[PDB]
């Protein structure tokens, strides 16, 4: 039941998934930097706005803090500060529709993006074809791998288990002359099952701790404060005493310039990502004992 | 490709379109006859260059997992390094009710854009055997560098381009073969040597081809004198100081199994 | 297809120049040993068990060696 078809190579990405080729993800996100900062009222919220119109979702509250601008959506919540524009949305928000109209108006604002991430937390595996997460799985990265050919998709995990499928583009200039600086802090914490609100806390300018709870319910957190890397030790524990959940993701990134054990928790896996470009994400998935 | 039988496991290797996965109901019953019972099971294959080529099973990851989950339910398959770039895929399954010490190593490399002046000795015009010609392409290449008398040896060369070679000495083995169409150049080498550092090892074959690009993946068990070195703080060989024309790329590593630990890393030559 | 091989295949599309498969398939099956069990282990069988085996991939063997620790079998397409 196998035959050979001389076929025509796709000349695009679009064309081999539309050619070659529900969701099951737990969380989505999208992240952009520059090579240098931005000013904070540079871009409107107007505008942050109109770009997640493209994907479906209707601004409903947004803040402005030392440093930061926080937009919550239905189903989504975007930060921006100087250094970095983060969104994290539900699995329901195609959040690739909004990679490019993003990346437009960094354009418009002769704001040029060197880095860029898209990640997904997946309870599931993709080759359950009962389910639509491939198909968007393709669709997001034609999105991204059409906008930056340079980026590169990785997937940390057993693919059938609790994973990150993870999607970077790399473009940091990185010649000694250049000022161009890498002491990011990024740590998140997954949690699946715990025993439905968006929130920022902001202790400091330009830092931040959010946490979306949503329905299986699960909790995700993140920051990217100085701080927070002293003592991850610390805030883990403390999140899942409040949430005390089944399974749990880490990731904790370790940057160019600059979690063995949890408290009732079996490690399931762990693994590191060291890029070219000098930093490391690290990973850990652990369940209940 | 090759084949190594052991008085203990079975490693099968092999390339182009052959489908290694049909012979695993044989290799059930071939460990059933001995009396012995499965207890490890590794399915593993650098990405594809022409993925579809590939038939049966392997015509895609998805296959290959539903493949290996119908006859390994436990299992669990992995993808180390950029799925669109340079990376592996592998699909373990273990069954250890008896807790044992693990000391066995295994190295591999993947390398491309073979050394055109080395190219040109993999050619030949006739199928020969271990033979005074076969001599005369391992003096020519550096191969009988890697593979001193020290060792048992029948090497293959193919028709009208190809070569393969397989050594043991001891309980240790070494596998080269060799792609030399200057298209889709190709090389790679596997060993299961024990060794504080690979970096000798690992040199001695990048001097063979001295290939743009190559990818080496080493498997670390917890009690192997290399287990001890990298739990340690040591280098182990595949550090990017012991490569200066070439340029890391992107590096893995990975706790795949409590206790056991794989490294993978993509190097790209400079200009 | 699923979108992870998809992935790889346009990572050799965007490689690929008008070809033989170099890149390899490993396979690796470790045996436990109990009482009972042969005392030369899975080297108690002879060419005939192995010579099935790579017929069941349709290879054939062409040289052997082997010491008092390995069998080794070079195989043909
Ligand atoms: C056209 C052709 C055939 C061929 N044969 C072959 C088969 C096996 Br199994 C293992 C090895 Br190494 C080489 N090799 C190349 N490069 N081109």
């Amino acid at each position: 039941t196998r035959i050979n078809q001389q076929t025509e190579c796709p000349s695009s990405v679009h064309d081999l998934v539309s050619c070659w080729g529900t969701d099951s993800g737990l969380e989505k996100r999208f992240e952009l930097n520059f090579a240098q900062p931005v000013d904070i009222g540079t871009v409107t919220v107007k505008q942050l706005a109109s770009v997640m119109e493209r994907a479906g979702e209707s601004l409903r509250q947004n803040s402005a803090e030392l440093g930061i601008h926080t937009l919550k959506f239905d189903r989504s919540l975007l930060v921006f500060t100087a250094k970095q524009i983060v969104v994290r949305s539900s699995v329901s928000v195609m959040l690739h529709e909004a990679v490019h109209p993003m990346l437009e108006l960094m354009r418009s604002h002769n704001i040029i993006v060197d880095w860029a991430s898209f990640m997904r937390v997946n309870y599931g595996s993709p080759w359950d074809m009962t389910s639509e997460t491939s198909d968007i799985m393709a669709h997001e990265y034609a999105e991204l791998k059409s906008a930056f050919p340079t980026g590169h998709p990785y997937l940390a995990g057993p693919v059938d288990r609790d994973h990150c499928f993870y999607f970077v583009y790399d473009g940091i200039d990185r010649d000694p002359s250049s000022c161009r600086r890498e002491n990011d802090v990024q740590i998140n914490v997954y949690m699946y099952n715990v025993q439905e609100q968006q929130l920022l806390v902001s202790h400091c300018a330009g830092e931040y701790e959010t946490l979306r709870v949503s329905t299986h319910p699960f909790a995700s957190f993140e920051t990217n404060a100085v701080s927070a890397a002293s003592d991850i030790t610390k805030i883990v524990n403390g999140l899942l005493k409040k949430f005390y959940p089944e399974r749990v993701l880490l990731v904790l990134l370790q940057d160019r310039d600059a979690m063995d054990r949890l408290e009732g928790f079996t490690v399931v896996h762990r693994g590191a990502n060291h890029f070219g470009g000098g930093y490391v994400f690290h990973q850990a998935t652990y369940a209940r004992s | 490709x090759s084949l190594f039988v052991m008085k203990d496991r079975v490693i099968l290797i092999t390339c182009g379109t052959i489908t290694l996965l049909n012979c695993v109901p044989l290799i059930c019953e071939a460990v059933s006859t001995v009396c012995g019972e499965v207890e490890w099971v590794s399915f593993m294959h650098k990405n594809y260059s022409f993925p579809w080529e590939q038939k049966g099973p392997h015509l895609s990851m998805a296959e290959e997992f539903k493949t290996l989950r119908s006859h390994f339910p436990s299992g669990q398959p992995f993808i180390f390094g950029p799925i669109d770039s340079d990376h592996y895929f592998l699909y373990f399954h273990s069954d250890v009710v008896q807790p044992s010490c693990s000391d066995d190593a295994q190295l591999s490399m993947t390398m491309y854009g073979l050394d055109r002046n080395q190219t040109k000795h993999w050619y030949s015009d006739k199928m020969l055997p271990t033979g005074p010609e076969t001599a005369v392409i391992r003096e020519a290449t550096g191969l009988s560098e890697v593979v001193d008398d020290s060792w048992i040896l029948h090497d293959l060369q193919y028709e009208p381009c190809g070569y393969s070679i397989n050594a043991i000495r001891g309980s240790e083995y070494q596998t080269i073969h060799i792609t030399p169409e200057e298209h889709c150049s190709f090389a790679s080498y596997e060993t299961n040597t024990c060794a504080l550092n690979y970096s000798k090892c690992i040199c001695g074959v990048l001097r063979v081809f001295d290939p743009e690009r190559f990818s080496v993946i080493v498997f670390i068990d917890p009690d192997s004198a290399v287990g001890k070195s990298y739990h340690s703080g040591g280098t182990i060989g595949v550090e990017p100081e012991y490569y200066p024309n070439y340029e890391a790329h992107h590096r893995t590593v990975n706790e795949y199994t409590p206790g056991h630990w794989v490294l993978k890393v993509n190097y790209v030559k400079r200009a | 297809k699923d979108s992870l091989s998809l992935m790889a295949m346009w990572g050799s599309i965007a490689r690929f120049d008008p070809s033989f498969e170099g890149p390899e398939k490993r396979l690796e099956v470790i045996m436990r040993v109990v009482d009972g069990t042969h005392v030369s282990g899975l080297l108690a069988h002879d060419d005939d068990v192995w010579q099935k085996v790579i017929d069941a991939i349709c290879a054939h063997i062409v040289s052997r060696e082997f010491n008092e620790y390995i069998r080794s079998y070079v195989l043909s397409e």
